Parts: C-alpha cells; sequence; structure tokens
C-alpha cells in the first residue's frame, strides 16, 4: 500500500502545487496544536491531489 | 553526601522518572489550554505533552467528564505500576512505600464509600502501586475489618494499613468521617518520616528533607482551616504531626481549628511562609499549592538520589490535580476561577 | 609470589568494572527500546563501550604471564605486582563512571536524538582512566623483562 | 600449597557468580511469562548464557587436580594459584553482568518480540568475559608445571 | 588439623544453601495453595533437588577425616581443605539460585499450570555447580589421601 | 581439649537451630488459633517437626561426654572437634529452614484445612541435612573414642 | 617492596577521584539536555574539568617505577611510600568536591543560564587541593629516589 | 622517614576537609541561586572560607621535607609523624562544621535577605580550630630534627 | 613519640567537639534568622562558648612539647598520651552538649528573647566537663618529666 | 602508665555521660521554659544532678596521677587502672539514666506543677550507681599504690 501511494504522490501531485507535493509513503497524520493539523476537519498539510484510501 | 553508593537499581528508577518530567506540560502549554472553549481544540493542543498520548488513543466527537478521568488514571498505570516490574532492591521498596502512604487515606475513603454504597468504578484516580484491576477492588467490596488485614499481607512490603485498621476497630479514630481522616493523615506523615530514616545514610537528602518539614506544618494548617467554622475535638489528634514543638505548637493548631475565627496565630507563626492569617479560604489554597510546588523543582535537576523520586511522586499528585482541573473547566465551557493562579503556581 | 599476584590483580579488577558498566547500561537500554524501536542503533552504543576496558586489562595480564616465575629476580615480581594494580584499579573505576552516565544516556537518546552526541561526549572523557592505568602498566611490563617481554 | 587453593578458589567464585545470575533473570522470567505463554524459547536464551561459564571453569579445575601431587615446588604452586584466579574472576563477573541484563531483557521480550535480537546482542557482549578468564587460566596451567627453584 | 576444617567447609556451607532454597520455596508454595490446591506435587520436585548436594558434601568430609595424620605436611593438607571448599560453596550457591527462582516460579505455576516445566528448566540450570563441585572435590580428595606425609 | 570445643559445637548450634524453629512457627500458630480453633491439632505438627532434629544432636553430645576420658591427644582431639561440627551446623541450618516454611504454612492451613500434609512434605525436605549430618558425626565419634591418640 | 605501594597509591586514588567527579557531574548534564536543548555548550564544561589530576599523577608514578628497587631500605622505602600517598588522596579529595558540586551546578544552569560562570567557579576552588598534594610529593620523591636498589 | 608520612598526612586530611566544606556549601549555593539570583555576591563569600585550611597544611609539608634528609633517627620520625596528625585531622573536622552551616545560611539567604552576614561570622569561628593545631605541629617539627631529642 | 601523639590527640578530639557545637548551633541560628531579624546578637554568643574549649586544648599541647624526654620509655610516653585523651574527649563531650542545647535554645530565643539568658546558664554547665579533663591533663604532664624520665 | 589511662577513663566517660544527659533534657527544657517562665526553677534541677558525677571522677583521677611511681610492674598498673575505670563508666551510665528520665520529667513538670518531687525521685535512683563505683574505687586506689611488685 505504502510504496503504491508514494508512486502516485510523485506522479500526480504536481497538479496540486509545486511545493505542496512532498514525498510520503504511509499516511502521515498530525494533530499537535494548530501548528500541525491533518484531517478534512482542519488541515495544514494534506494530499496535493484528491485521494482517499479505503481499507477493510 | 550522596552518590557515594553504587546502585544498578537506582539507575533505571531515576532515568524513567526523569523521562516523564521531560514530556510534562510547560508554561506555554498551560497558557494555551486556558484559552480554549472548543472541545476538539483542547484535544489537539494537549496531544504534544506526555499526557497527550492518552487523549489521542481513543477520541470522540465530544469530551465528557468520564473521558478526562480515564486518561489520567491510565497515565498513573505507566508512571507508577509498570516501573516496579523493572525494579528490585531498596529502590523498589521506596516506590512501594510512598504509594502506600497515599493508599492509607484512599482505601479508608473506599471502605466508608461502601457504607454509603458508592461503586468501585466510581473511585477516581489516585496513585497506588496496583491500580483498580487487583488489590483496590478486593478491599473495596469487603466491608468486614478482618478481610482487610488478609489483603495487605499478600503485598510485599507490608503496608501500614494493618496497624491503621486495627486502630479504628478499638475506636481510637472514632465513628465520624472527619475524625478518622484527620488521625489517618497524622498516620500518613508518621510513616513518611520513618521511610526517610531508613533511606537517608547512603543518599543524603537536602531539598526533600526541607520539603518533609515544610509539608508537616503545612498539613496541620490545612486540617486547621478545614475544621474551622465547624467543630474540632481537643483530645483527638487533629493538630497533626509538626517537625518541632518550638517551630509551632499543638496548642496553637488546636485553637486555630476550633470555631472562633482566630486566624491571628497562623499570621504570627508565618514570617516567611506564603500562608498567613486570612479569612479567605481560596487565597490560602492557592498559597499551599505554590509552596508545596517549590523544592520539587530543584530536585528534578538533582539526580542519582532517592530524594528526587520522593518529591516527584507528590509532584505527580499535584500535576494530576491541576491537569484534570484545567481540562474539566473547558469541558463545561467555563473559564478558570481559582484554577488560573495554580496553573503556573 | 609477587608476580603471581601481579597477574591476578590486573585481570580481576578491570573485569569487575566492565561487568558493572555493561550491566547497569543494559537495564536502561532494555526499557528504552520497547518505548522507542527506532533509536535501537543509538541505544546499543553505550553498553559496547565498557567491554574495551577489559581488553587493555587483558593485554597487561598476558604480558605478566610470560615474565612469571619464581626463578627470576624480586625485581621481576615487584614489577609484575605494580603493573597489575595500575590498570586493575583504574579499570574498575572507569567501569563505574561509564556505567553511571551510560544508564542516564538512554533517556538522552529517546527525548532528543540530536543531543545524543552530548551523551557520548561525556562518556569519551571517562575513558581516560583506562588509558592512564594502561600506559604505566605497559611500561612496568617492558621493565620486568625487556622489549615488551621477550 | 597455593596450587590447591587455586582449584578451591575457582569453584567458589564461579559458582557464586552463576547463582546470582540465574536467580535475578529467573524472578523476571517467571513473573513476565504470565502475560504471554509463548515466550518460553525467548526466556531461556538469557538463562543459558550463564550456564556455560561454570563448565568452562570445570575444564581448568580438573587439569589442576591431576597436576597436584604429594608435594611440589613453591613455583608450581603460585602459578596454579594464579590459573585458578582467572576462572574464578570471569565466572564471578560474567554471572553478575548476565543476570542484570536478562532480568531486565524479559520486559524487552514481552512488549516487542521483534527486537528480541537486540536483547541477544547485549547478552553476547557479557560472554566475552568468560572466555578471557578461561583462555588465561589454561595458558598459566601449562606453564605452571616445570618444577624447581624456590 | 587441616582435616577437621575440610569437614567444616563442606558440611556447613552446603547445609545453609539447601536450607535457604527450601525455606524460600516453601513460602511461595504455602501461599499459592490457597488460590490453587492441586499443583503441590509438581512444585515439590524442584525443592528436594538442593538437599542431595549436602549428602555429597558429607561423603567428601568423612573421607578427609580418617585420611588425616599427625605428621603434618602443608601441601597435602591444603588439598584436603581445597576439596571441601569446592562442594561447600558450590552447594551454598546452588541452594541460593534454586530457592530464588523457585519462589518466583510458584506465581508462574499459579496462573499457567500447563507450562510449569519451563520454570523447572531455568531452575535446574543451577544444579550444574553442585556437580562441578563434586567432580573436582573427588579427584583432589584421592590425591589428598596419604596421611599428610611430606 | 579440642574435643570439648567439639562437644560445644554440637550442643549449641543445634539448640539455636530448634529454638528459632519453635519461635517462628509458634508466633504464627498463636494468631491462627483465635480465628480457627479446630486446626490446633494440625498446627501442632509443623512446630514439632523442628523438634525431632534437636533430639538427634543431644544423643551425640551425651556420647562425646563418655568418649573424652579426662585427657586426649591432638589427633584424637581434632576428629571429635570436626565430628561435633556436623550435627550442630547442619542442624542449625535444617532448624532455620523448617521454621520459615512452618510459619508461612500456618496461613495456608488457615484457608484450606485439607492440605496440612502438603506443608509437612516441604518441611521434611530440610530434615535430610540434619539426619545425614547426625549419621556422619556418629560414625567419626565411634572411631575417635580410645583417647591419647586414636 | 614499599616503593611498589607508592606507585599504586599514586595511580589508583587519583583515578578514583576523577571517576567520582566525572560520573556525578555527567548525570546532571544528561538531564538538562532534554529539559532545555540549547544549553549544550555550557553544561559540558563542568564534567571535563576533572581528570586533569591524573596527568600530574602520571609524572610521579612513572618516576617511582624506575626507582622500584630489588631490595629496599626501610628509611628510604617509607619516604617512597609517603610520596605516592600525597598525590593520590589529594586527587581523591579534589574529585569528591568537584562531583558533588558538578551535579548540583547543572541545576543552576537548567533554571537560569546567566550564572553559568559561577557554577564552574565552585569547582575551581577544589582543584587547588589536587595541586598541593603533587607539590608535596615532588619534594619527598626527589630525595627518596636513588634509582634501582634502595 | 615517619616524618615523610607526616608531610603526607597533613596535606591529605586537611584537603579532604576543604573538599567536604565545598561539596556541602556548593549544594546550598546552587539551590539559592535559582530561587533568588541576586544573592550571588553573598553566596560566593562562604565557599572560599573552607579553602584556607589547606593552605597552612602545605607550608608545614615543604619546611619539613628539606629537614627530613635521606635518613634520620627513629625518635625524630615519630615526633614528625605525630605533628602531621594534629593539623591533618583538625583540618578534617573544621571542614565538616563549615560545610553544614554553609548549607544552612544559603537557605537563610533565599527567604529573607538581612542576617546573611551573621551566617558568614559562624564560619570564621571554625578557622580557629585549624590555626591552633597548626601552631603546635610547627614547634614539634623544628625542635625534633637534632637526630634524637626534641 | 607517644608523647607527640599526646599533642595530636588533644587538638583532634577537641576540634571535633567544637566543630559539632558550631555546626549544630549554626543550623538553629540560620533558621531563627528568618523568623525574627533582631535576635542576631543573642544568637551568636552560644557559638563562642564552644570556642573557649579549643583554647584550653592548646595550653596542654604546648606543655607536652616542652616536657618531652630524651628518647623516652614505653611508660613515659603513656603518661603524656593519657593526658591528651583526658583534655581531648572531655572537650568532645562538652562541645557536643553545647550544640544540642544551643540549637533548641534558638527556638527559645524566637518565642521569647527575655528567658534567652536562662539558656546560657544551661550552656555553661556543659563546659565544666571539658575543664575537669583540662586540669587532670596538666597534672599528668608535670608528672611525666619528674623521676628523671619515668 | 596504666594509672594514667585510669585517670583519663574516670574524667572522660563521666563527662560523655553527662553531656548526653544535658543535651536531651536541654531540648525539652528550652521548649517548656519559653511558654511558661515559672517552670525555669523546676528545669534547673535535672541538668545539674548529672553534673556532679564528673566532680567525683576528677577527685579519683588526682589520686591515681599522684600515686604513679618509677617503672611500676604490669600487675601494679592493673590495680590502679581498675579504680580509674570504676568511677568513669559508672558515671557514663548514671548520666544516661538521668537524661532520659529528665526529658520525660520535663513533660511531667509542665502538666503537674505539684508533682515536682516525684520526678526528682526517679532521677535519684540512677545516682546510687555513681556511689557504687566511688566507694570501690577508693579501696582499690589506697592499695593500688605498691610501686613495683610482680
Amino acid at each position: 500500500l505504502s510504496k503504491c501511494k508514494s508512486e502516485l504522490i510523485d506522479a500526480f501531485g504536481f497538479l496540486g502545487g509545486n511545493a505542496f507535493m512532498k514525498d510520503k509513503k504511509g499516511k502521515i497524520n498530525k494533530q499537535d496544536t494548530s501548528l500541525h493539523q491533518y484531517a478534512s476537519l482542519v488541515d495544514t498539510e494534506y494530499e496535493p491531489f484528491v485521494m482517499y484510501i479505503i481499507n477493510l | 553526601m550522596e552518590g557515594v553508593y553504587f546502585n544498578i537499581d537506582n539507575g533505571f528508577i531515576e532515568g524513567v522518572v526523569r523521562g516523564y518530567r521531560n514530556g510534562l506540560l510547560s508554561n506555554n502549554q498551560y497558557i494555551n489550554l486556558t484559552q480554549c472553549d472548543t472541545l476538539e481544540d483542547l484535544k489537539l493542543q494537549l496531544s504534544s505533552t506526555d499526557y497527550g498520548n492518552f487523549l489521542s488513543s481513543v477520541s470522540s466527537e465530544s469530551l465528557t467528564t468520564s473521558l478526562i478521568q480515564e486518561y489520567a488514571s491510565s497515565k498513573l498505570y505507566h508512571e507508577f505500576n509498570y516501573i516496579r516490574d523493572q525494579s528490585s532492591g531498596s529502590t523498589r521498596k521506596f516506590m512501594d512505600y510512598i504509594t502506600y502512604g497515599y493508599m492509607i487515606d484512599n482505601v479508608a475513603l473506599m471502605i466508608t464509600g461502601t457504607i454509603h454504597d458508592r461503586d468501585k468504578g466510581e473511585i477516581l484516580q489516585r496513585c497506588h502501586p496496583l491500580g483498580w484491576f487487583d488489590t483496590l477492588p478486593t478491599l473495596s467490596v469487603a466491608t468486614d475489618l478482618e478481610s482487610l488485614y488478609e489483603t495487605v499481607l499478600v503485598d510485599t512490603p507490608l503496608a501500614p494499613y494493618f496497624k491503621n485498621c486495627f486502630d479504628t476497630a478499638e475506636e481510637l479514630d472514632d465513628m465520624n468521617i472527619e475524625i478518622i481522616r484527620n488521625k489517618l493523615y497524622k498516620a500518613y506523615l508518621e510513616d513518611f518520616y520513618n521511610f526517610v530514616t531508613e533511606e537517608i545514610p547512603e543518599p543524603a537528602k537536602e531539598c526533600m528533607q526541607t520539603l518533609l518539614g515544610f509539608e508537616a506544618d503545612r498539613r496541620s494548617i490545612n486540617i486547621a482551616l478545614n475544621s474551622l467554622q465547624s467543630s474540632d475535638i481537643d483530645p483527638d489528634l487533629k493538630s497533626d504531626l509538626l517537625p518541632n514543638i518550638g517551630k509551632l505548637y499543638p496548642l496553637a493548631t488546636f485553637h486555630l481549628a476550633q470555631a472562633q475565627d482566630f486566624e491571628g496565630v497562623r499570621a504570627a507563626l508565618a514570617n516567611v511562609y506564603e500562608y498567613r492569617g486570612f479569612l479567605e479560604t481560596g487565597n490560602l489554597e492557592d498559597h499551599f499549592y505554590q509552596l508545596e510546588m517549590e523544592l520539587c523543582r530543584d530536585a528534578f535537576t538533582q539526580q542519582f538520589a532517592i530524594s528526587t523520586v520522593w518529591a516527584w511522586m507528590k509532584s505527580k499528585e499535584q500535576e494530576v490535580r491541576n491537569i484534570t482541573w484545567i481540562a474539566e473547566c473547558i469541558a463545561q465551557n467555563q473559564r478558570e476561577r481559582i484554577n488560573n493562579y495554580i496553573s503556573v503556581y | 609470589f609477587f608476580g603471581a599476584i601481579g597477574c591476578a590483580s590486573a585481570i580481576i579488577f578491570t573485569s569487575l568494572g566492565a561487568a558493572y558498566g555493561t550491566a547497569k547500561s543494559g537495564v536502561g537500554i532494555c526499557a528504552t527500546c520497547v518505548l522507542r524501536p527506532d533509536l535501537l542503533f543509538k541505544n546499543i552504543v553505550p553498553v559496547i563501550m565498557a567491554g574495551i576496558i577489559a581488553i587493555y586489562g587483558l593485554v597487561v595480564s598476558v604480558l605478566v604471564c610470560y615474565s612469571l616465575g619464581q626463578k627470576q629476580a624480586l625485581y621481576t615480581g615487584f614489577i609484575q605486582l605494580g603493573a597489575g594494580l595500575s590498570v586493575g584499579l583504574s579499570g574498575l573505576a572507569a567501569g563505574f563512571a561509564i556505567g553511571i552516565v551510560g544508564d542516564a544516556g538512554v533517556r538522552g537518546s529517546s527525548q532528543q536524538p540530536r543531543l545524543f552526541v552530548g551523551m557520548i561526549l561525556i562518556l569519551i572523557f571517562a575513558e581516560v582512566l583506562g588509558l592512564y592505568g594502561l600506559i604505566v602498566a605497559l611500561l612496568l611490563n617492558s621493565r620486568a623483562t625487556q622489549d615488551v617481554v621477550c
């Protein structure tokens, strides 16, 4: 799953933004104060391209 | 003085205690937590600190009164219960022993609690060497005096509560709630002083030792305030343990405790103490905690000492009280009252 | 005689110190590693440090062994003796300081990886004691029977 | 003379060392094992590290018997003595080191089975000591018997 | 002379060892019977283990006694002494190891009856010393018998 | 002579041994008896278990008395001295062990009437040292007896 | 003979001193580096202050080595003894002061980084103690030394 | 020759007194400085008070060293030795008192800054204890060198 | 000689007495100083009481010096030694008393400075212990030389 | 000689006793007097009672000192020594008693201003011990003067 997500982030992320694509392999999750936030509630970093991951 | 001794056991016990201090709430964090009013926001901020992990473990769309206790109770399991497994020697028995002094007051409240018919899951967080998953439950449900003695014997080392439960049978601590608690508080301090005696010749105590005096007068003064504007019994011990009888006297403690608003003896006694004769109960409370807070902090950077660990154990009780007290206020969308002062102390 | 006991001293005392150092750092490393699997590689480094005390101690011992005899001068005896204690009791104390700071250095890893190097720095200074005994002990070995014992 | 005391010395120290070890580790093992019943194999690997010290000691001690006669020189004596010390001190020191690490290393097993191999690495560092005693003792022994000279 | 002290080391030291082992073990077992009252038979098997070292200790001694002369020889003497020491102290040390582990293992038996034998395997590992003592003690003895002749 | 110091060892150490056994078991039986009075008969068996050793020791002393004459030589002296040692120190150790298991065992008794015998089995294990000792001592005493060189 | 004891005393007591000094101060440092991750340079200076005692040591120890006689005179011998003492136990006293102070000063640093110069300043007071011992020794040693064969 | 040890004893025990003085005082200073950091100036005046005892100890040593020679009479040795004890141990005792009060007065300083100077005054009284003792050693020493007769 | 160790003993024991007095008294003094800042004058005088014991100790010591023999006897030595003890431990005991009573007395001063004077009178009763020994010691010194070297 | 150490014993031990005595009672005294000042007068009597034991000690001493001859025998020495001893240690122990009773008696004083005489009586039973020694000591002194008789 991880290696897959990384090959997608690198391939398509450019459309979202030149600085907004970082390398990530595994879901990065942040929740510390309002200086680091990750969620669809509030965020300050996320996926640059539209991606949801579905696991059973 | 200290550190003249070579100890493998102390090595671990000191490092682990120091490990917790490091993740602990700073000044900046306290300022940040007071501000809040959103339930979700509190969660986010708290997460950075050592206590913050427990919040993260299970989260909800609404913070409850129930959740806040459960996080703090979980943290005690890590800080206190776990460390004893990885320790042995004289170092372990000290971790056991200071917890047993807390245990004395806590179980007696549990026993009384059974009579009123409070539940065992309705007992709120407090330091112990076994949490609520073993020893505390067995004691709680039993109401008979005999069965309490048997439960203390399983533990190693034997807890003072054997002596205390024998006393209250013969009615040497009386019937009422008040009277028993006050005498048991003196018992707490009596055992604390004895644990200091055994441990002192190899690691020398400085900050702890001054703190053990300051706690003695301080405790007698907290009971004296509590039973003021109520009733106090003169032959009964409710004047508590004091370091010296020329520092403050039993007599002055007992007058102060009797209902006449005779605060002036406290004020005369207090010449560099932060408590002084005041009729404001709340102002005194702020002052007893700040005072209690100091001499703990100097220890935290003092190291390879049994002294350090003692001051931390009482400091964790004060940290739990403060964290839960700030957290609770924001839950129920209130701004800190007396709480504001004791955040930074 | 005094040679026999010379031999004995270096190998006993320096070994004890090492046993201590390794042991005490050890308790700390086991704790840290479950709480942090990531910094395993750093955690390990303090324990390995106290093993090298024993090796300098050992070098002396082997040397004394070869010069040993009661068929040789008092001077061979006494020189073996002094060589033994010299590395022996400094090893022992080196063992203590490495083991005390060592244990404490596991926490230093866990909260800041970056100033882990500060922990190492402190240890590297405690190692001078192994060196101080060993220098003096080596030369006593060369004195006892010439050109580093032939 | 002293050569008998060499033999005697070896069985006292090396026994005591190993005792202390197997005890320490044991209490931790027995306690820890209630939580997970599949930690058997893991639990044992601490304990056998120290089981081999005592047996190395045994090879050395026996050799010294055969070579111990009705009466022999002072020279043979002092050198036997010293062969005995060597195994004595390693047994003592390695046993004490292992039992501390093992006791603590069971907490390592329980929470994380994957970093068992890091726990092993600790345990293997204490085994060095056993070897350094055994090696030295044998060398002393072979040399010892050559008789003559007060 | 030296023979009487030969007797002393073996018969004192292994008796105190064994006594401690039993004592500790006992406490654990006596405690446990209230929770679980059918695992008695398995516990007992470790307990009796340390008493048979003592029966060996006592055999070593009786020999040395009869085998002693009034002629005196220091060399012959030290071997008689040196043999007793070995089973005495190895015995003391086994006795300490099996009672410590044994006592902790009764909490193990309590929860996890089924896998009790894993506790035994760790506990049994300190029996080796008693053996080590015997072996070495026997050989030394055999020389030592000569009637303390020079 | 040296035999009189032997006679003391036997009568003193075994008495201390049993005294402790009576003491330790006793304090526990006194507590147990006010909450469970029917288990009296049973409780009485752990304390009296320590008693049987003491009678062994005394038998030896009375023996030794007859065996001194009024003068003895050095060779004879030492065999009685070392002889005495055995029942006193083994007895001392056996008596100590039985007092500990015995005490802890009355609390076992208290909660489960039935397994009084299971506590008894633990006690008897410590007795082997006391019996074995007694035997060995007896044999030596008997050969010794002749006086002014045996 | 007595010159050997001069050598040891010198090189042992001064190591020990340094050990204490380094060990204690070390602990203090480790703690502040994870409470405050910027005080790195300030903290590090107290710890390294000790161990310089050792270098004065090496000079006097190395002198006595060469002069360690085959047979020694009494009159000459005791001055050679006393000479070692003086550097060693002075090094010990210096070390002991510095370690207490060392650990305590890193608390000064942690809570306020303004009085950093003042914590050091407490240490320096105790270092003059190591100096005075050396001086005195220097003087005894000069006379005492007459090379090989005192 | 026992005078050499005199020199040694004076400068070691006296230094240990100053060591003690500083160790204890340090802990009190380091604590005071974080509570209220403006009392620095006061805090430093007590610590250096313990440093002055040692300084008299060196003077005695140097003087004596030249008068010791290479060899001296027995009677002369023993007076030089006793002289050395007087200052050494009085030094030691003066340092302990200075280290307890030193500690107590800095705790006085934090809470109320007014009778700081009175705390200082107590320290100066223990400096008498070193002086008087020092006088009498000096007189013994000068008179004692005559090769028999003081 | 042993006459020299007489001086030694006087100055050391009485330094310990005085030191204890000053130490203890000091703690009390320092404490009292935060509770009231006008009692400094009263507070300081207890200390100077224990300060007069030391002075007494000097007159004995000088006395002994002058009275020293030509090479002495085993008996001469003893008369002088014995005198050192009398002044020295009478001092240790007078000095111990002044400090406890002193300490408790400064809590006395805190509550009521009017009956402070009352406490002084208690303090003076401890000094006589020192005096009686100081007197006895004088006489001894005078005897030592009489009979033309005893 | 052996007389001089008698004299020392007499004034020294009785002084240690009285010091303790004073010390304990003194803490109790100082406290009660600054709460009620009419109990000043009651206080005075415990402390001075323990003072007079020392003055009998002083007297005995003067006798032994004066009674010392010229190179007295070992046998003569012991008779003088024995008198000196009897008054000192009986003094020490009377001193212990008077202070322990004294302190509890100061509590008696506070609550009972009428049973002042009862408290005094308890103390007075410890003064018989002083008498018991003093008497015996005198008879011993007079005879003790022989002046060489083996």
